[PDB]
């Protein structure tokens, strides 16, 4: 599995994975904000 | 973990981290300002 | 508010989608401005612009990207911005004097600005190897060697309405002052661009009839009366048009010499062009 | 870069303009405060 | 009295360019190529040849099927009269399904023909995308044109497929007609409260207007520097001539900043495709997460307020 | 500071007015006399806009300098009843015209043709149609559009619906066709140049042969390196010009609904079929 | 120096500049005195 | 303070100062024309 | 102050003076036409 | 570049034209004030 | 603090200071003209 | 008038005539179909 | 004042002056038409 | 200026930290005055 890093540039994969992680975290957090049950700032009662 | 700086430029990452954290700090403050329970300028009841 | 899309009491999905696009648009704008800084950068701050009276380099904002390598068809990996062009520009001793010592003062040429490459007469430092097509032919060649081209896109239009499909061979050339400079002997065509580029003329009117000079087509106004009118330069000034190193080829450098010389006529061909309307 | 003497001549010119500008600004704000104070109380102005 | 680089005065015709050689698996190009004097004034005179491969043929077949379905339904709506077809040419359309069908498959004459025409039209444009992609790769070019086309596809799919699917009815989609799809455009804005207040419609117009602004700026600059062979832009990117410097200096002196021969085409490329991308996002937002765009603008404090000029109307049914 | 090739181009001459007096650069900007004027006009108009904003609201989108009432006709209005708009209009017009004259000074200095100032004159023509020519024909400066980011969108909305379906305006359908086609051409032009100079990694920079071959492979025609910039300028300038035509005929030369305009087409004796 | 002005030229331009500035300002001071006598522009606590 | 002209060319500062004065005089004169009290040609009362 | 012309070119200043004062004179005349009491053509009572 | 002599000649033509323009303008304002003064009183005009 | 001019160019800083304080001072004066208690031209009660 | 064909290419004249005749006969036949009186396949009465 | 023509090409001055006269005259006539007292073709009464 | 040495970097750093301390100190006082005017952290009831 270590040969993955002789195929792709380690920096490029680091930049792409972090960008995907940042986008996904933003998308999920706002997905929870748009629902009633998981809006922590909204303080909705379950 | 110091070897992280042999992959990504330290000069580039430091500057993009200040810009990135600028957006994130601005975003979270503005998200709280858009609530009612955490808008400190409005000071709504909690 | 309430409904689908609400994220808080004020924030909604369309609004946060908008700010998400703001962050992208900024990152794209910054990226685009960096691609803007691969020619002419870093900026050369002259001594007379800075309070310390020392020349410097300004990166600007955003700072220029790292050098970019264009691999070329002939097997030559060139880097941009090119080192030889930057080195030529910074070392060339301009034959001009600033009209004032402060920064932003215009240069006033000392000798002849047209042959010295000042202002609209200026040329870039380019390659001296004549360009080739993808197949290896000579890219810009006259019609005497590029014999597969004949003048006139339409034979019937060229035969029955030659005014709109002209053949400028044998046309007389006039300068901005109406004087006769000579006769067009040949046409130079780009094998890739499939267009005329230069009108080779002799100097039978103002010099030796055996001399050959290239007139760029965009400076030539091919008329309807077998006369080509060049508004760029005086007829007498056709003699100082730079000559080709080889009579049958032109390097990209000589293209910048020749088009540069005619472009310089826009200001320097006759007195008063530099001077305002009022 | 600039020498110390050039930089000190820069700062002498700067300090002269800074003092005049800030002095006029302090006087102007003292006049504006005597006219209409711009910090409201708990009940307004 | 100077030559304005608007029409090519002197033209030279040689043999037809058969194109750069393709890899030894591509279909042969067509053999038909002729030169046009009229087109040679504006630019390249040669018309044809054209490549047609698997993706090209299947895109044409899917597209012809779509055009036949739309055309025959258009013609059938005027009782098959070619005269009445010309009279009503801008008004006829292949109508989308009525709202009652939702996302199901409706009968042919109740939006079924529309759904088939939309499906084959979608397939032809997607295959045409693969064709633009492969023609670039076959020449060893970047796939920039195809992805720019893909950006235009996404707005086309957002308008016609994704947004109607997100809304749960094929009725929300746009009919295949000239004035009818203009009726769809206006009604869309009426229904969801003035699309002018949609911010991604604002951005879409920013990049659309900026695209016309950019092409006007760039096209005028290349013609103005045509005396220095500016239009040979590939040579100027790899070998910066004086035309590239005068183009950059012209705009540096004008607005304080410039581009390069290469970066100008990045600006124009991104402006073209951002116009169509913010367009798609704006369409996907309305109806789904924004009901009324003017009310959205009021909420976010962007609606101007107007002083009294008339006596306000009151809803009698309030 | 200057580009590393910029110095040799900064020469004297090319002005239409001002001569040597304003013929200099401040930083990257060439100044000229029309740069000083365009600066005075632009600052005057912008500061006047902010003053008008201070009297209603500072919210950026809700700022609005509105034209006077139609009852004012062509008379100059009180400042807070559209006179502020009228001054901003003459300031913006002067700012635009001196900007184009300044670009003409820059054109001559670099030996370029006047394509840029003229292409900008079309944009100025469209604004002049919006605030001068059409308000003149209709008979009141109040027909111009307000100076506000969101208030001029309501003007476009209401002026469009003054003709009940502005999509049927024949000159507007032409201008929209030119706008859509020019951004299509811009996508193709920008993309094709990037595709050649930036091929797949490991490939040489291609030629103008590949550019012509690409579009002859795709659509069966290629307009060429020179043709793409003539057509690109042509499509964008027709976009501006037919914008001017479509709005100048909306009200001065057509007061009914635009769909009704097509009544002549429906009545052609060739295809009436009744 | 930058601008190529000798120290005496800088001192001479300074005196004419400061003179032109005081004359321009003095006229403004007079014009403001006339303007104030016409209608004062600092409202009292109760307005105008 | 005379040394300010060893830094700025007299022609450019005078062009910028005069351009500033022209903008300023027009803005102040026009702002007064906007007000009801200082619109002298309008001639309101006090 | 004849020295003013050793900084500003006199020929170009004369031309700039005429065009500028033309704009200002038209502006002032147009302003008076806007007022009620100084519109000399309309002739409202004073 | 301009000498003191040619500068003074430029100022000579400036003064002749400035005084004629200023002189006729002063008369214009005196006639304008004789017609309708433009400084309103406490009640206006 | 004359060592500040060993870092920042004194000329460009001074020009930047005048342009920035120009816009700032216009901004503040306009803010006061937008209010009701500090618009000295309107002269509302305080 | 035989010399008319030494000037004008016979093919272009004949193509031009044929295009005009085709368009004209189509237009006349269509105009007749558009009228109530001469629509021969509409089968109206006079 | 004859020295003035040593400074400008008389042709460019005649163009400039006759351009002012043409535009000024048209504007004055048009303003007079726009009135209800000096509109001569409208038959305004006094 | 771009290629500062160690002694020049240490000298610039101390002046930067002194400038930042003065800037922060003046701001801290400004906030202590702003709190005296109107506090900005509400209680559970609000303001
Ligand atoms: C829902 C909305 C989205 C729906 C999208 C559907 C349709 C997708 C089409 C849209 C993309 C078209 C343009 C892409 C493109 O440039 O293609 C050229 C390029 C040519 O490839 P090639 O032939 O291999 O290139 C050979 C050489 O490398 C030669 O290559 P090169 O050197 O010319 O290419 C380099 C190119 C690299 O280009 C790319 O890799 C593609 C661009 C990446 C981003 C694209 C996203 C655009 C759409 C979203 C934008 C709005 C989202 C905002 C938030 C939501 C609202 O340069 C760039 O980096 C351009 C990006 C600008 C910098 C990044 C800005 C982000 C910073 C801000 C965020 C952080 C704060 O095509 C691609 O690389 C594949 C793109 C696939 C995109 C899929 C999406
Ligand atoms: C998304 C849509 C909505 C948003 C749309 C956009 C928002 C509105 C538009 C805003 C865009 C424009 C903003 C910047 C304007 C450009 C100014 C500039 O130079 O840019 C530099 C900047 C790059 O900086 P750089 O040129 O590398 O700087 C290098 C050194 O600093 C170079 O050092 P240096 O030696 O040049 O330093 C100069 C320094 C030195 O100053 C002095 O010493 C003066 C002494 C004289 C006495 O100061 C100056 O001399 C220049 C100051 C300005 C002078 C103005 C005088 C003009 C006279 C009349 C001409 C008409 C104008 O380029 C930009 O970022 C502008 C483009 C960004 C926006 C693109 C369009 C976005 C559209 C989105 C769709
Ligand atoms: C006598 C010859 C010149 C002159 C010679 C000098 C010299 C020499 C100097 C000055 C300096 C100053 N001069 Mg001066 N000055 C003159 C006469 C004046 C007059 C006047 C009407 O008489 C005024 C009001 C000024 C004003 C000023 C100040 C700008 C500055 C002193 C304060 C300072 O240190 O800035 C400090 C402020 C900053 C450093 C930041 C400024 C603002 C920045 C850019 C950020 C704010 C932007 C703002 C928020 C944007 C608005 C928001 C928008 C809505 C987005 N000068 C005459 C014309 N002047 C000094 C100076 O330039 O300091 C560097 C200086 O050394
Ligand atoms: C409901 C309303 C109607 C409608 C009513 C109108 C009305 C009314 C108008 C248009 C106009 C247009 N409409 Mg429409 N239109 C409708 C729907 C559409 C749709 C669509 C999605 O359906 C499209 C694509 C269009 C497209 C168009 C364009 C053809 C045209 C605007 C371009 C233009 O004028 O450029 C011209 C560009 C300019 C005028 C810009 C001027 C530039 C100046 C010279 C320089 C400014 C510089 C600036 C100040 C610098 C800033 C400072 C610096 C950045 C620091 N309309 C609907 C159906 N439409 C307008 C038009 O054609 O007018 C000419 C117009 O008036
Ligand atoms: C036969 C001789 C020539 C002639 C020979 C000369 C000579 C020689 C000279 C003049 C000069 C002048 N001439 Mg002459 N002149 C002639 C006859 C005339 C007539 C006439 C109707 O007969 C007029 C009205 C004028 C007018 C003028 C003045 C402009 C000027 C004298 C005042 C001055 O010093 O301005 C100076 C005032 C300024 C420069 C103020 C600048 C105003 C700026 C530009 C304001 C810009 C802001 C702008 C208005 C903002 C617009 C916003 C709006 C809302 C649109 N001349 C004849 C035709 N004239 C003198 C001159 O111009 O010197 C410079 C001069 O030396
Ligand atoms: C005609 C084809 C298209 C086109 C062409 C075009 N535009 C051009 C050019 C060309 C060829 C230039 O050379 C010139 C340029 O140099 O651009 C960088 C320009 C330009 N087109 C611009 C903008 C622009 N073009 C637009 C449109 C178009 N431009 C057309 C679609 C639009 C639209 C559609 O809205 C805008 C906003 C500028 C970036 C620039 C011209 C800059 C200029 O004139 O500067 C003068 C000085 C100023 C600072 C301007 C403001 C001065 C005013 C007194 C204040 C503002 C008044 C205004 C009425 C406010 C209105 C606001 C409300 C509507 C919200
Ligand atoms: C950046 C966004 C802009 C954009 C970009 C863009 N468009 C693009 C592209 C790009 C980058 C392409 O590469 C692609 C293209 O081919 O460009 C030339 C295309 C394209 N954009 C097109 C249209 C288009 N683009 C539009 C818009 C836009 N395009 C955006 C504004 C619009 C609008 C405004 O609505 C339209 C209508 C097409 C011309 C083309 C893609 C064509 C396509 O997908 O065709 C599919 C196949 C068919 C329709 C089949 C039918 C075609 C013929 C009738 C078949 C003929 C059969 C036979 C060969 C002959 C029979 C007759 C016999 C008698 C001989
Ligand atoms: C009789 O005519 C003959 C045969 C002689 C030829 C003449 C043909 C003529 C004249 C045709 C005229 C055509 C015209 C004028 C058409 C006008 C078309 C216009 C203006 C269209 C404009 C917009 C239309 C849009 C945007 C359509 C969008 C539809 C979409 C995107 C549909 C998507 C559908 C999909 C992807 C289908 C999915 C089906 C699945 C499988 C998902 O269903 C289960
Ligand atoms: C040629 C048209 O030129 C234009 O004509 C129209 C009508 O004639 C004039 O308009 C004029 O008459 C209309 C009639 O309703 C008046 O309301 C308007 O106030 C008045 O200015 C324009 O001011 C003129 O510029
Ligand atoms: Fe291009
Ligand atoms: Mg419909």
């Amino acid at each position: 599995m270590w040969r993955l890093w002789k195929l792709y540039d380690p920096r490029r994969v680091l930049i792409g994975i972090f960008s995907w992680l940042a986008v996904l975290a933003l998308v999920i957090h706002f997905i929870l904000l748009s629902t009633d049950r998981f809006n922590w700032v909204g303080g909705a009662a379950v | 973990m110091w070897r992280m700086w042999k992959i990504l430029d330290y000069r580039r990452t430091v500057v993009l981290a200040h810009v990135g954290m600028a957006v994130l700090a601005l975003l979270i403050h503005f998200i709280l300002l858009s609530t009612e329970n955490f808008n400190w300028l409005q000071g709504n009841p909690y | 508010m309430e409904g689908t899309g609400a994220l808080t009491d004020y924030m909604n999905v369309a609004q946060m989608t908008l700010y998400a696009f703001w962050l992208f648009l900024a990152g794209l704008i910054v990226y685009l401005r960096m691609e803007d800084k691969r020619e002419g950068y870093p900026l050369q701050a002259e001594a007379n612009e800075n309070c310390n009276r020392t020349p410097e380099k300004k990166l600007g904002f955003p700072a220029p990207p790292s050098p970019k390598v264009f691999k070329l068809a002939d097997g030559r990996s060139i880097q941009v911005p090119r080192a030889e062009k930057t080195d030529y520009e910074l070392n060339t001793q301009l034959r001009a004097e600033p009209t004032a010592p402060w920064d932003g003062a215009p240069l006033e040429p000392t000798g002849n600005p047209m042959v010295d490459g000042l202002g609209p007469a200026a040329w870039a430092k380019r390659e001296d190897e004549p360009e080739v097509t993808h197949g290896g032919k000579q890219k810009i060649c006259p019609l005497r060697v590029a014999t597969e081209f004949e003048v006139g896109m339409s034979r019937d239009v060229a035969r029955f309405w030659p005014e709109i499909d002209p053949d400028p061979r044998g046309y007389q050339v006039l300068g901005c002052d109406g004087k006769v400079a000579g006769k067009i002997v040949d046409i130079w065509v780009d094998r890739g661009e499939l267009r005329p580029m230069y009108l080779e003329m002799d100097l039978s009117g103002v010099g030796s009839s055996g001399d050959r000079v290239l007139l760029p087509i965009n400076f030539a106004r091919v008329g309807y009366d077998s006369k080509v009118r060049v508004n760029a330069i005086t007829g007498q000034q056709f003699t100082d048009v730079p000559r080709l190193r080889e009579a049958d080829r032109i390097s990209p450098q000589e293209e910048d010499f020749i088009t540069g010389y005619f472009g310089g006529g826009v200001l320097y061909a006759v007195p008063g062009r530099t001077e305002p309307f009022l | 870069n600039v020498s110390d003497e050039e930089a000190k001549e820069f700062h002498a010119m700067f300090s002269q303009a800074f003092t005049v500008y800030i002095g006029v600004a302090v006087v102007a704000h003292i006049l504006a405060w005597a006219w209409r104070p711009w910090i409201p109380g708990d009940e307004g102005f | 009295a100077e030559y304005q680089n608007i029409f090519t005065r002197v033209q030279v015709r040689g043999p037809t360019d058969p194109g750069v050689e393709l890899p030894a698996a591509d279909w042969p190009r067509t053999k038909g190529a002729t030169h046009s004097w009229l087109l040679g004034k504006i630019g390249d005179a040669q018309v044809g040849p054209i490549y047609l491969g698997t993706t090209g043929v299947m895109s044409i077949l899917f597209g012809i099927v779509s055009i036949v379905i739309i055309g025959m339904n258009m013609l059938a709506s005027v009782d098959w009269s070619p005269l009445e077809f010309i009279r009503q040419f801008f008004w006829v359309a292949l109508e989308p399904p009525p709202p009652e069908y939702g996302l199901s498959l409706p009968p042919l004459n109740d939006g079924g023909w529309w759904l088939i025409a939309g499906f084959t039209l979608t397939l032809s444009v997607l295959l045409w995308f693969a064709r633009t992609y492969n023609r670039a790769r076959a020449l060893g070019l970047g796939t920039h044109v195809a992805w720019a086309f893909a950006a235009a596809i996404f707005l086309f799919l957002a308008i016609g497929f994704i947004w109607p699917v997100l809304m749960g009815s094929w009725a929300k989609s746009v009919p295949f007609g000239i004035f009818p799809h203009l009726d769809w455009t206006t009604a869309f804005s009426l229904r969801y409260g003035n699309l002018y207040y949609n911010p991604f419609h604002m951005l879409s117009i920013v990049f659309l207007f900026g695209s016309a602004l950019l092409f006007a700026m760039h096209g005028a600059t290349i013609l103005a520097a045509g005396r220095y062979n500016a239009e040979r832009e590939i040579e100027q990117i790899t070998d910066r001539g004086t035309a590239a410097e005068r183009s950059a200096l012209f705009w540096r002196w004008t607005m304080g900043f410039n581009a390069t021969m290469e970066s100008i085409h990045r600006w124009g490329y991104w402006f073209a495709i951002l116009c169509v991308i913010t367009g798609g996002i704006g369409i996907l937002l309305t109806g789904t997460v924004v009901e009324n765009w003017y009310l959205w603008g009021v909420h976010h404090g962007i609606a101007p307020e107007y002083p009294e000029f008339f006596t306000p109307a009151v809803d009698p049914a309030a | 500071a200057m580009l590393d090739f910029e110095k040799k181009y900064r020469v004297r001459g090319g002005t239409l007015l001002g001569g040597d007096l304003f013929d200099f650069w401040i930083g990257p900007f060439y100044v000229g006399i029309f740069g000083v004027l365009t600066a005075i006009f632009a600052v005057l108009g912008t500061v006047l806009i902010i003053y008008g904003a201070s009297q209603d609201t500072f919210n950026l989108w809700q700022i609005s300098i509105a034209p006077p009432d139609l009852s004012y006709g062509l008379a100059l209005a009180p400042m807070m009843e559209g006179g502020l708009w009228q001054i901003i209009t003459v300031c913006a017009l002067g700012a635009f015209i001196t900007w184009a004259l300044r670009q003409a000074e820059i054109s001559k200095k670099l030996g370029m043709g006047y394509h840029v100032p003229v292409a900008f004159a079309v944009a100025i023509l469209a604004y002049a149609t919006l605030v001068v020519f059409r308000p003149l024909l209709m008979g009141a400066w109040g027909h111009g559009f307000p100076y506000g980011i969101l208030s001029h969108l309501d003007w476009v909305s209401n002026v469009g619906y003054q003709y009940l379906h502005f999509h049927y305006n024949p000159a507007h359908m032409l201008a929209v066709t030119f706008f859509f086609t020019t951004t299509l051409a811009l996508a193709l032009h920008g993309g094709l140049i990037l595709s050649v100079t930036n091929p797949k990694k490991g490939e040489p920079v291609k030629t103008a042969e590949h550019e012509n071959t690409f579009f002859r492979d795709v659509i069966g025609y290629s307009i060429g390196s020179l043709g793409i910039h003539r057509l690109g300028l042509f499509l964008a300038l027709n976009a501006g010009f037919w914008s001017a035509v479509c709005i100048i005929i909306s009200g001065p030369f057509w007061t009914r609904g635009w769909p009704e305009w097509w009544n002549w087409w429906l009545n052609v004796p060739i295809w009436s079929w009744g | 120096s930058l601008t190529g002005l000798s120290d005496e030229e800088a001192k001479e331009f300074h005196s004419i500049f400061m003179q032109s500035f005081l004359i321009f300002t003095a006229v403004a001071v007079v014009a403001h005195f006339l303007a104030w006598a016409w209608r004062p522009w600092i409202p009292g606590a109760e307005g105008y």
